[PDB]
């Protein structure tokens, strides 16, 4: 029932980023995992999600940049994202899918030059 | 004051933006056919649809499990026997393709052995469901397709009344037919008898036999009609409660506890139980979405810009829409997490990882009964598990899109109250 994110920052377009996600083990286990993204003036889009078995697949406006991950052992999710635009600026969040129904506080990406 | 909150919550703001606009609304409502198209019209992809396969999967793999093991016998009114044997084939005997119930002078019923009369209603179940399993169950939106079913038994020794004219309603036990017709659906029964002498050509077994034939037609394979059958087979074990005792392979996977009542597997059987108690609420949200069909544009009316406050009664549709589409979403991620073997514990985790979750069959189509499917469940569960779970990771943006479509109906239910 905790969800909680880092790894945020601001950075400079071209570059890296690896986000972290610390998820409960009653959300995690078993779940698919997901990572989510809310930028200014749009409302939350989905980004790339993740099985227990380990099979990743993306939105479109991600995919071939960012790497989804989890390590089954410790509860952990990640978002390895390279090539990063001015575009990726936004709020990171994760969760289960389908969605636990509170959010934990997300992580602040901003890529600017 | 608005403006104080709308600094907080900016995300409430778009909310409200998006609410008034009826271009971002059409688009939502868009969003919400294309998702309902994947919901009910899809299989592979569907949640809905990898949800309702595993709980029906889930029943015919307990069964494929334990039938074998289970005591069945007495006369047609489940009463004792002195001298019966009845065969059911089709059926996941030990290293057979057939079930005997031949158990004589104890009284059917619990912790005794499975009256004929139950066991040819779990039966029937069990064959209507493996030959639809067999064929591939339909879409959630296909309400009217049917599948035929055959299935054989037999009855031999002296006294043995089960295949009898009060038993079958057929006349003439050496070739006679009798038809009779059920249900919103006609389903037609044909059964048909055949008497076997001991010495006849062919016939292994020493002994004379009957031989009932019945031909189901128009058996709806709908999945309400399907899940309504997977709930006969469990909850015919569950009431009947026969006892078993099993053979422990030496080797193998070890099955606990050994001997006793088939309702004494409770945590599975309940188990089993919640999914199709699920699976049936989840294939219920599909009358709510059809009869909310969100395919007409909304906007002004007479070239007035759009009111959000008077010109929204097309909201408390799209609403129920949206919600009975999470909903099924929801459910169906919940029959998987009734099941799968990552969030289990002790004996039932054993159960479904050692027993339920494997075949032994040497992969053969769905629904195949061998001499070797015994104690095993041989229903392709864990692959079904699976693709619920790749289907629920390719359902990442429908999901969103109904949350927002959701959001912006509640929006103008609000406002138009
Ligand atoms: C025990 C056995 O298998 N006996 C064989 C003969 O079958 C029996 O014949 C007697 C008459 O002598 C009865 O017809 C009996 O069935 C009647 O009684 C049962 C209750 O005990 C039950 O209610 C039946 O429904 C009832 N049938 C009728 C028509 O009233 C027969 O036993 C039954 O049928 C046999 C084949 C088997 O399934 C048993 O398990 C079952 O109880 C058999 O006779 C031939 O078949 C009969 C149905 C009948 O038509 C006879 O006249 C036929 O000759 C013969 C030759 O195959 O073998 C006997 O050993």
């Amino acid at each position: 029932v905790q969800l909680q994110e880092s790894g945020g920052g601001l950075v400079q377009p071209g570059g890296s980023l690896r986000l972290s996600c610390a998820a409960s083990g009653s959300i995690f286990s078993g779940n698919v995992m997901g990572w989510y993204r809310q930028a200014p003036g749009k409302l939350r889009e989905w980004v790339a999600a993740i099985t227990p078995q380990g099979v990743p697949n993306y939105a479109d406006s991600v995919k071939g940049r960012f790497t989804i991950s989890r390590d089954n052992a410790k509860n952990m999710l990640y978002l390895q994202m390279s090539s990063l635009k001015p575009e990726d600026t936004a709020l990171y969040y994760c969760n289960r899918l389908p969605n636990y129904r509170s959010w934990g506080q997300g992580t602040q990406v901003t890529v600017s030059s | 004051n608005l403006s104080k909150l709308l600094t907080r919550y900016s995300t409430l703001n778009t909310l409200i933006k998006l609410s008034a606009d009826p271009s971002a609304i059409n688009a939502a409502r868009e969003n919400l056919g294309a998702s309902a198209k994947n919901l009910i019209g899809d299989t592979k992809n569907s949640p809905a649809y990898q949800a309702v396969l595993l709980a029906i999967n889930a029943a015919v793999g307990f069964w494929n499990v334990l039938g074998y093991a289970t005591q069945c016998g007495g006369n047609a009114n489940g009463q004792e026997s002195t001298s019966s044997t009845t065969i059911f084939n089709n059926e996941p005997g030990y290293r057979s393709t057939s079930i005997t119930c031949s158990l004589n002078r104890y009284k059917p019923g619990y912790y005794g052995p499975m009256s004929i009369e139950n066991f040819k209603k779990l039966n029937e179940a069990y064959q209507i469901l493996q030959t639809a399993l067999n064929k591939g169950l339909p879409a959630l939106k296909e309400n009217n397709g049917t599948v035929s079913v055959t299935y054989t038994y037999t009855c031999s020794g002296e006294g043995n009344d089960n295949c009898s004219k009060k038993a079958t309603g057929v006349s003439d036990q050496n070739g006679g037919t009798k038809t009779k017709t059920q249900t919103g659906k006609t389903v037609t029964t044909t059964i048909s008898s055949k008497v076997v002498d001991s010495q006849a050509k062919g016939n292994t077994t020493r002994v004379s036999y009957t031989e009932i034939t019945n031909k189901l037609d128009g058996v709806p394979d709908s999945a309400q009609a399907l899940l309504a059958q997977a709930s006969t087979l469990i909850n015919t074990i569950n009431t009947a409660c026969p006892y078993f005792s099993v053979t422990n392979k030496s080797g193998g996977p070890q099955m606990e506890p050994t001997r006793g009542k088939l309702c004494g597997f409770t945590e599975e059987i309940s188990a089993i139980q919640k999914m199709i108690t699920d699976a049936q609420e989840l294939v219920n949200q599909t009358s709510v979405i059809n009869e909310h069909e969100q395919s007409t544009p909304v906007g002004g009316n007479n070239g007035k810009p759009f009111n959000p406050f008077t010109d929204a009664s097309f909201a408390q549709g799209m609403l129920a829409n949206a919600s009975a589409q999470a909903k099924m979403l929801n459910l169906a991620h919940q029959v998987g997490q009734t099941i799968n073997p990552d969030n289990l514990t002790g004996t039932f985790k054993n159960f479904v990882t050692g027993f339920l979750a494997t075949c032994n069959n040497k992969g053969s189509p769905p629904g195949t009964v061998t001499t070797q499917t015994f104690a095993s469940g041989c229903a392709y569960v864990e692959q079904t598990i699976t693709n619920l779970n790749n289907s629920i990771a390719h359902f990442g943006t429908q999901e969103q899109q109904i949350q927002q479509a959701e959001n912006i109906a509640d929006t103008l239910v609000n406002f138009g109250s």
